[PDB]
This record gives C-alpha cells, structure tokens and sequence, in this order.
RNA sequence: AGGGCACCACCAGGAGUGGAGCCUGCGGCUUAAUUUGACUCAACACGGGGAAACUCACCAGGUCCAGACACAAUAAGGAUUGACAGAUUGAGAGCUCUUUCUUGAUUUUGUGGGUGGUGGUGCAUGGCCGUUCUUAGUUGGUGGAGUGAUUUGUCUGCUUAAUUGCGAUAACGAACGAGACCUUAACCUACUAAAUAGUGGUGCUAGCAUUUGCUGGUUAUCCACUUCUUAGAGGGACUAUCGGUUUCAAGCCGAUGGAAGUUUGAGGCAAUAACAGGUCUGUGAUGCCCUUAGACGUUCUGGGCCGCACGCGCGCUACACUGACGGAGCCAGCGAGUCUAACCUUGGCCGAGAGGUCUUGGUAAUCUUGUGAAACUCCGUCGUGCUGGGGAUAGAGCAUUGUAAUUAUUGCUCUUCAACGAGGAAUUCCUAGUAAGCGCAAGUCAUCAGCUUGCGUUGAUUACGUCCCUGCCCUUUGUACACACC
C-alpha cells in the first residue's frame, strides 16, 4: 500500500548513509531504531530493494540484517541525487 | 492510526517467545535465556551448558 | 419466541438421570488395534524401485575402479594446492 | 600519587577453571614482588547452572532427561595498593573468558 | 550494569551462541570455522576463523566494515566499541566445521557423494589425522532414505577423550 | 467505493469578476491548512486542530 | 533342541496399584468446536501439553495485505489514501453506506513470478530422540580350510558387570565397543588462605543468674588460628594384607586393617547394524503437493480444548489407637531472585484468616535464609463409634492475580460430612542410606501442582540364588524364507 515519499526517503537514505540496516521480525513494532519510521516500513522498502537486486538479506535468530550491494548504491545515487561518485556510502568513508 | 489491531501481550505464552524461532511452548526462561527446549539442545555447548552427569 | 439458555432449563431428557437410563454403546470399549501398523515391511505402495534409479544416484558397484582413482587425485590435487597457497610466491 | 594504600578488592568471575585460577594466581604473583598486602584468592562455592529437558523434541519414547550444566568458579583478592603503578599492571593483558571487576571502597 | 553473574555469562553464551550462527550463515562461502569473543573493557574484539580471509576482509575493508556496522548495530554496540578481525584457519584438514562446508560445496556444485567423501576424508589423512568419518544421509535420486559411512583411519566413541579429540 | 473526484476547479468562492470586484466571503480564520473543510450537516470536518476546536458553523 | 542373562523376570520378601472418592491423560459419547500428534513392552501427569485472553492449531463472526518484482492500461483534468458524526457492528473496525473534505507515480486493475501457512505427506527426507541394548557385541592384518560364497581367529570349559580374562587352540598378534576416561559423593586435625565461612581468646565491652555458666556485640571502633565450611593443588584404594577354594590359574569368599573392599556408590560417554519407532505441529530444516484476499496468511471479539450414560492408564486422599487433634519441642539439603525494573522479601503496623500498608536488605557464600520445611518427639484431649477417621459434594461471605475469574483460577472463615471397615481376576517397582513414609526448591508461572526433575529428613523386611514364568542373547539342527513368517 502507500507507504509515503519522507519515510521511504529517510529509509533510502540511511541504507546510503549507513551501508547496512538491521531489523526485527517482530511487526507492530511502529518505530525503528535510529530510523524516524515503522518497522514495518524499513522491512519491506528492504524487501522491496532487495527482490530488485541492490541489497542482500539474511534473517539469523530473528533479525533480519541487511547489506547494500554495488549495484544498489548506484540506483539511490540517481534516486536521492547525490554529487556523481564522490561520497561512496558510506563503508569507505571516514577512516577509508 | 489503526486502533483496532491490537490486544494485551504482557503475561503468558504469547508474552514470551523463543529468540531463535519464535515458539512459544517449551520455552526455558531460566537465566534470562528465553530459548525453546529444542533449541536449547541444539545449542547448549555454545552456550555453556554442557553435560557431565 | 424462546430459545437458548431459557430453554435448556424446560429441555427434557437433559440432565444426569435421564442419561443414566440408557446404556453405553460397545464403540465405549475399543481401541485403535496397532493404527494399521501390522504390514508395515510389506510396503503399501508397491514400487520395488529400480536396480537403476539407486545405482545412479548412490553409487554403482562396478564404478569403483572409477571412484577412488579419482577422489585421491584431487584430495591430493587439494594437498598440492593447500601447501601452494601457504607462502609461496 | 605518592605510595598510598586504596583498598581495592579485584572480583574474579569465570567458567573455566584452569584460566580463571592463571590470572588469581597473577594477582599473586603481582602483589608478591610489590610487596603488598593482600587477602588471597578467596575460593567462593562453585555456581552450578542446571537445565533440565526432556531428550525428544517431540513427545514420544521413554521418559529421558539431560542435565546440561554451567559451572561458575568465582574468586577475589582484596587488595591495598598504591593505585597508579598497581592500576598500570592490572588494566594491561585482561584475560579473555575470566571476567574481572575492580571495586575500591572507604574503609 | 546490574545484572547477576549467572545472568552476565549465560547472556555472553548466547551472544556467542548467536555470533557463531549468525556467521555460520553469512560467512558459509569464505570457510567459517569459529569465532572467538575476547570480553575485555573499553573493547571487545571479534576474532573469525575464515580459512579463506582475503575475501571476509573483502576489498580495502569492505566486507568488515560492513560486518563492524552489522554486529554494533543488532547487539547495540557503541561505535568504536566492538572490531572485528578475521585471521585464517591453520591445520585446516583436521576441522570439521571447515570440511563439512568444503564437501557442502561439493555436492550442491555438481559432484557425486563418493568422489566428494574420499575427497575430504583422504585430504584430512594426507593433512595428518589419526581417523576420519564422513556420514551423508538423505536421497539422491532414490526415494528411499540410505546411509554410508566413508570411514578411514581411527577413531574412538567413548568417553571423555571424544570431547579431548574429536572435531564434529 | 471512495470518492469519483470530480474535475473540479476551485470549489467554495462566489467568482472574482461578477460586477464589480471580489466576491469572496467566509472572512479569514484561525485555520491555515481561511479555508473550507468538509460540511455535512450544521458541523465541518475538524482535521488540523489538535485539542480544541470550538466552532460550529 | 541345548546353554546362558536380567527384581523393565522369578525366588524370599517389602511397598503397592487394580476395589472407594477426587486429580489428570487416553478412547468413546456429545457438540459449532470439544484442534491434534502418539496405541504392547517402546501410546495414555507423554508433546516439557498445570490451555480464562494470548498460546491455538478448533468453532461462530469482523478487519487488514504485511499480493516482493517485471510488463500493459488507468493519472497529475488526480492512479490512489485517511477520515468528523449518523446508520451499521460486540466493537470507541470510515468494515460498508450518507456527506465532502483530505491526499498525491507510495498505489489500483490483470498476466507471470513470489511471499506466508501449527495445512498434507515421518511411507520423500535431514537433524534430534526412543527401542534392540546398557546388551556385549563388531572388524581388519598375515597364516590355515574351501573352486567359491565364506570360514578359523571372534572358542569346548572356568570366571566377569563385560568377547572380562584365564585357558584350549590352525592360529598368531591387534583395533572399535566393555574398561580406561570425565563428572559427582564419601577421607585429608598435611599444604594455600579467607569480615562474602567459621573457631578461640580478648584487644574492647556490655547483660543475666552469679563467683563462672549462658550470652549479646566492634576486625587502621582488635589479635590469632583453620578443626568445622569453602575450593585450588595434591595424596588415598590397588579388592591392601592374611587365610580358604580354584586347573594353585583367572578369580571368588571370609577375616583384619582402612574414609571407602557391591565397577568404592552413582551417573555422563557409549561401537557395528538397524526399525518403514516418533517428530513436517520445535525452527527462516527441507522436497513435493494444497491455499494465497470470500485465505488454510495475519489479527480482533466471544466460545472450545475442561463439555459427559461410560471403558482404561499414571496418581493424590483414606479405611484410623503404630492413629487424628491441640499445645510444646524443634532439626536439613538442591535451587532462584529486581533497575539490561518491579523479582526473592526480612522487620514494624492493621486483620481470625487470607491478605493489606510503611519501610528495608539483596544483581546474591554478603539479603531473604539457620529457607526455625514436613514426617518425627513429649504432654494433654479422643477412645474402636463410619468416630473428633475420611473430606467428596454443596451453600454463604472476604481477599489475591489478571483488561477480564461465569463453566466455581487460587487462598481464606463458617456450614454440608458422601463412599471408603485394607480391596476380586490380575498386576507394578525394588537388594542399603536402597524400598517406603515425609516434606523443600526448581520447571512451566501474572494466578493455578494431586505433575515432573532434583534435594535432604526418617529408614526397615528379604536374597546374595535361579532358569520356574516372561523377555533377550549365543550355539546346534531344519528351511522350498532373502519385500527375509508382516
Ligand atoms: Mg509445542
Ligand atoms: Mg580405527
Ligand atoms: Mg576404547
Ligand atoms: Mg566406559
Ligand atoms: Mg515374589
Ligand atoms: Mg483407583
Ligand atoms: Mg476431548
Ligand atoms: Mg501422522
Ligand atoms: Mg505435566
Ligand atoms: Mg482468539
Ligand atoms: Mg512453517
Ligand atoms: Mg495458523
Ligand atoms: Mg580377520
Ligand atoms: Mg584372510
Ligand atoms: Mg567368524
Ligand atoms: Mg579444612
Ligand atoms: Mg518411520
Ligand atoms: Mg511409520
Ligand atoms: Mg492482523
Ligand atoms: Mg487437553
Ligand atoms: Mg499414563
Ligand atoms: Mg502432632
Ligand atoms: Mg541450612
Ligand atoms: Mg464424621
Ligand atoms: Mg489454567
Ligand atoms: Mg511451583
């Protein structure tokens, strides 16, 4: 259903400004950690990303982790309209 | 914004479940472990818990 | 009209006596008698499943002179390449 | 800064016993070339951690139990110990597997 | 922070419990044979035996950072407050976690049960072991369920010297 | 089920040009999201106020 | 057919169970549903299964999509969303209608492909576990016999818990299993110590009776010690020694010593081969099949698992005087426990009681807790009467937990006071701190134990045997059986 355009964009922009997400199996929960959104929200724009390729998903006692792959970095760079292969997102960044 | 989609889960089996695969029967509670009695079994050694009498 | 639990009150033949006058049915003492377990070597399915369908998947006794012979080249080829990549180069 | 006594008691907690009592003989070993007093390794009673299950995850068969166990040894040497250099030799090489904490008090 | 000494080590056991399986899954391709958790103050330090680590360490750290952010983020950890290092698995054909992964990857890639048992079997007696057994139950292409032990060297089922010797 | 959505242009204003000037009534409120809500009935649709709403027109 | 073995077999006995009342599980019956799995040992207080909601799978009804992704229409002249109040509804579900706002490629409608399922198939399976079998069995090297499959080793006898050994020997010398091993209990006045354990003085007090007995208190407002306790490291037992018997073996028995002479007691581990043993309803173990929006998904409200002519299983309470009651004495051991939040609770106060309230100690060798537990002991009352035994059923009130106690959750106080006078046929368990009586902690737990896993208190009778019954094993014989008497 409609999931709106600020808690899918807070979504895509941690996963570009974190690398990874890692969530619950455990629905209702309505707020997740370190996102401004539901946890229902966070799994399946996830699960949405990854039928599409650009995240890997493993579950591991419950909860569902969460790693961006190559080519989904490039999808939320033309997504979120980020300056071209500056900022990496965000594995090699800080410390490289 | 949906009121109508919840009901009280704060005592009981379905306050409770295991944290590896979500049952609710057989659960051990003990020291906080909140792992089922099966797969307690399959992981006691890497627990702690191992058997010597 | 009435119905429900005002009408169990006014109900007859309900209530302990008047199940008391009636006897007990034989189905009150049986058994399940094994659960049809009594055939249980003699298969209900009737295969007898085929000379090639286990050769090929678990192994055929007349490919042994195959089976080893090769098993010990790569286990050794997996030596040979387990030392390699141990410091060489 | 200067050689005076702190009154530190450093509790040693740890499953195995063999690790636990290396480091509750260090502290030995430490506060004996110090030349600080010390209260010993005192041998608290072993913490047992019984589980009792049933061997079938289904629940068919005789009626089989396991006891899995968790054994706790736990020791603690009290201590009275110019607290700098004694601090400086503690925190250095902490022990994988054997947990310790170090508490001072006022008395 | 409060919390009992029976319940501090239990909770550490399922932390390492949780760690072991977690990694069994997400490093089962880079030859994952253990982890070993090291709880030290200010720090604590994820050690990963990976047989193959050039790959667990990726690509100029990626694949551990990334595997950094995964465990400080499930487990809460404060950022900087948990590392990771991955370092290789020397007398790799005496462990069983490793072998058993190396032939799982043998029979799902397209190689028959026999050629992949006396593969790993006989590279753990050429790897300097004193007994070997590889047990593979299931079916293959048969309906009936079948068992065969690939057993060649030595080994010994009672008492205390199996938990002493024996990797299963 | 919902609402057709009909192709409206701008619904609850008399009109701007009709002799001479503008015809615009319903004078400014302390409502900015001044506007018109839903009317059924002698009651309005109460959608931004948070706690208190106190008008029954 | 022969020979062995085992209180899941008997002997000699103990304690029961089967008879009665309840508790619980199963079948059946009933029902909207009374979800189901399991049927000799190896189904039936078993699924950790003590279900008010949840659990829950069943039943009566209501939501939602949590239908990924690709493609085509629909759309920005709005694809779609969420609502005020009324009707409607158990419902304060905009579920759906009236109403007219809101809203903005997040969707809607189809075709594929997924997701989910405590849905099916344990006869497709993994893993786990049960049984054979806690039994002693299993295998290769060289040599011998045989054309060969195979066989001898791996055995006639004696012994063992044991294919444990001794011995005989066409075998010799070994390996897995047994054993060794690991854990636990029993010893240590020998070491290492300790205000998170004690003991002794008394630094130092301070009491009661007295003239020292019983105490209460402080470890830079003391000192010392480790017997008691703890737990590190060690030692000890190896049937030691001596007799008797044996083929002077392997062993066994007795005596003495010894903490221990039953594998020291007891467990953990436990081979080869399996079973169509159970579990798809433990898992995000899984193949295939079924369903996927009018759902077998999920969730919400209520019911059901507990429904009762009845057959069966494990139990709990008794039939009393070796006993009930009242008072008094009064003694354990294994656990567990809260701020990563409401756990174990001392004390004080209020109340017959249940319990309430104000505080406290404890993340625990520190506080609950000396768990001042129950049987037991003593002194009273009863006096062989279904009795003051028994407390089933049933009525009335007060509390606790819980959103919610009705079909009584449980406890409490009064009342009612049923069968049951030691139990046909049969049948279970058991050889020393064992049976049995007794209760305590833990598990599940918000509440609920007649249940289980332990734990301690009290502590006997009977045998140290046998193949008589049953079950299993080995050898010989038979076979037209090898999906192997199903
Ligand atoms: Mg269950
Ligand atoms: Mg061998
Ligand atoms: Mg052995
Ligand atoms: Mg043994
Ligand atoms: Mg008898
Ligand atoms: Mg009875
Ligand atoms: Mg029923
Ligand atoms: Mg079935
Ligand atoms: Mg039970
Ligand atoms: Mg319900
Ligand atoms: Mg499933
Ligand atoms: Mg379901
Ligand atoms: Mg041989
Ligand atoms: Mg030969
Ligand atoms: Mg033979
Ligand atoms: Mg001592
Ligand atoms: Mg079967
Ligand atoms: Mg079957
Ligand atoms: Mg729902
Ligand atoms: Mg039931
Ligand atoms: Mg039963
Ligand atoms: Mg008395
Ligand atoms: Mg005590
Ligand atoms: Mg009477
Ligand atoms: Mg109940
Ligand atoms: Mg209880």
């Amino acid at each position: 259903m409609l999931m709106p355009k600020e808690d899918r964009n807070k979504i895509h922009q941690y996963l570009f400004q974190e690398g990874v997400v890692v969530a619950k199996k455990d629905f209702n929960q309505a707020k997740h950690e370190e996102i401004d959104t539901k946890n229902l929200y966070v799994i399946k724009a996830l699960q949405s990303l990854t039928s599409k390729g650009y995240v890997k998903t493993q579950f591991s006692w419950q909860y569902y982790y969460y790693t961006l792959t190559e080519e989904g970095v490039e999808y939320l760079r033309e997504y979120l309209n980020l300056p071209e292969h500056i900022v990496p997102g965000t594995y090699i960044q800080e410390r490289n | 914004e949906n009121v109508w989609f919840s009901h009280p889960r704060r005592y009981g089996k379905g306050s409770r479940q295991c944290r590896v695969c979500s049952s609710h029967t057989g659960l051990i509670r003990k020291y906080g472990l909140n792992i089922c009695r099966q797969c307690f079994r399959e992981k006691a050694n890497d627990i702690g818990f191992n058997k010597f009498r | 009209r009435p119905s429900g639990n005002e009408g169990a009150i006014r109900d007859k033949t309900a209530g302990r006596r008047n199940n008391r006058s009636k006897d007990v049915t034989d189905s009150a003492t049986t058994k399940k008698s094994n659960t049809r377990r009594a055939t249980d070597r003699h298969s209900r399915t009737g295969k007898t499943d085929t000379k090639k369908k286990v050769n090929q998947g678990w192994g055929d006794d007349k490919k042994e002179l195959s089976a080893e012979k090769e098993a010990q080249a790569d286990a050794a080829a997996e030596i040979a390449e387990d030392a390699a990549e141990a410091e060489d180069a | 800064q200067q050689q005076q006594i702190i009154k530190i008691r450093i509790t040693l907690t740890s499953t195995k016993v063999k690790q636990l009592e290396n480091v509750s003989s260090n502290i030995v070993k430490n506060a004996e070339q110090h030349n600080l007093v010390k209260k010993g390794p005192v041998r608290l009673p072993t913490k047992v951690l019984k589980i009792s299950t049933r061997k079938t995850p289904n629940g068919e068969g005789s009626k089989t139990w396991e006891t899995y166990e968790m054994r706790i040894h736990k020791r603690y040497i009290d201590l009275e110990a110019p607290v700098q250099i004694v601090k400086r030799i503690t925190q250095i090489t902490i022990e994988p597997g054997v947990d310790v904490e170090v508490v001072v008090a006022s008395n | 922070a409060l919390i009992s000494k029976k319940r501090k080590l239990v909770a550490d056991g399922v932390f390492y419990a949780e760690l072991n399986e977690f990694f069994t899954r997400e490093l089962a391709e880079e030859g994952y044979s253990g982890v070993e958790v090291r709880v030290t103050p200010t720090k604590t330090e994820v050690i990963i035996r990976a047989t193959r680590t050039q790959d667990v360490l990726g690509e100029n750290g990626r694949r551990i950072n990334e595997l950094t952010l995964l465990v400080q983020k499930r487990f809460k950890y404060a950022p900087g407050t948990i590392v990771l290092y991955a370092e290789r698995v020397q007398d790799r054909g005496l462990s069983a976690v490793a072998q058993a992964e190396s032939m799982k990857f043998k029979l799902l890639n397209g190689l028959a049960i026999r050629r992949a048992a006396y593969g790993v079997v006989r590279y753990v007696m050429e790897s300097g072991a004193k007994g070997c057994e590889v047990v593979v139950s299931g079916k293959l292409r048969a309906a009936r369920a079948k068992a065969m032990k690939f057993a060649d060297g030595f080994l010994i089922h009672s008492g205390q010297p199996v938990n002493d010797f024996i990797d299963t | 089920h919902k609402h057709k959505a009909v192709k409206l242009a701008v619904l609850s204003y008399y009109k701007v040009d009709a002799e001479g000037k503008v015809t615009k009534l319903r004078r400014e409120c302390s409502n900015p999201t001044g506007v018109f809500l839903a009317n059924h009935k002698d009651r309005l649709y109460c959608g931004k106020c948070h706690s208190v709403y106190k008008v029954n027109a």
